[PDB]
């Protein structure tokens, strides 16, 4: 029941890993319109490193279109691509 | 243990 | 070579998934330890509801202990047993 310590560390231990990003975090220019779904899920570095001078960070990126609808105040629904980028590969490195 | 990599746990026990 | 709407749509809408979570951010009264992982993989809720007022929550948790290390640089290393919570079922729920 209890988790073993290696098996901790190897999962946390940093990598790409699917989060799910609000798609303002991403747009920020367009917080004043409404995006469905609000947030998508991409493989974006995580976890963490073995000393607190690294950072986990990635080392190959790629982009990632998707189908997301946005209306604007009072205007119509419109629908269309959006890309967004993606982590391939993270490593360990100085901050 | 390079503390840029992975460790096995004998990265560990050398701490 | 594009994600459809509703693949999107589904795979960010509010349920648990794999976070990692740093130690402090759950012990901050423990900032004076240094642990190793420095951070942990839990189940939490995440993702979006397509609706603000509507909120993704936790409605069901439980409990999690896991091997971690906590390190001195005079002192030997301990290995201690941590707690964390987990987020069983989320549900987007009224603001
Ligand atoms: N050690």
């Amino acid at each position: 029941e209890v988790v073993k310590f290696m098996d901790v560390y190897q999962r946390s231990y940093c990598h790409p890993i699917e989060t799910l990003v609000d798609i303002f975090q991403e747009y920020p220019d367009e917080i004043e319109y409404i995006f469905k779904p609000s947030c998508v899920p991409l493989m974006r570095c995580g976890g963490c490193c073995n000393d607190e001078g690294l950072e986990c960070v990635p080392t190959e990126e790629s982009n990632i279109t998707m189908q997301i609808m946005r209306i604007k105040p009072h205007q119509g629904q419109h629908i269309g691509e959006m890309s967004f980028l993606q982590h391939n590969k993270c490593e360990c490195r100085p901050k | 243990c390079d503390i840029h990599v992975l460790w096995e746990w004998e990265c560990f026990e050398k701490l």
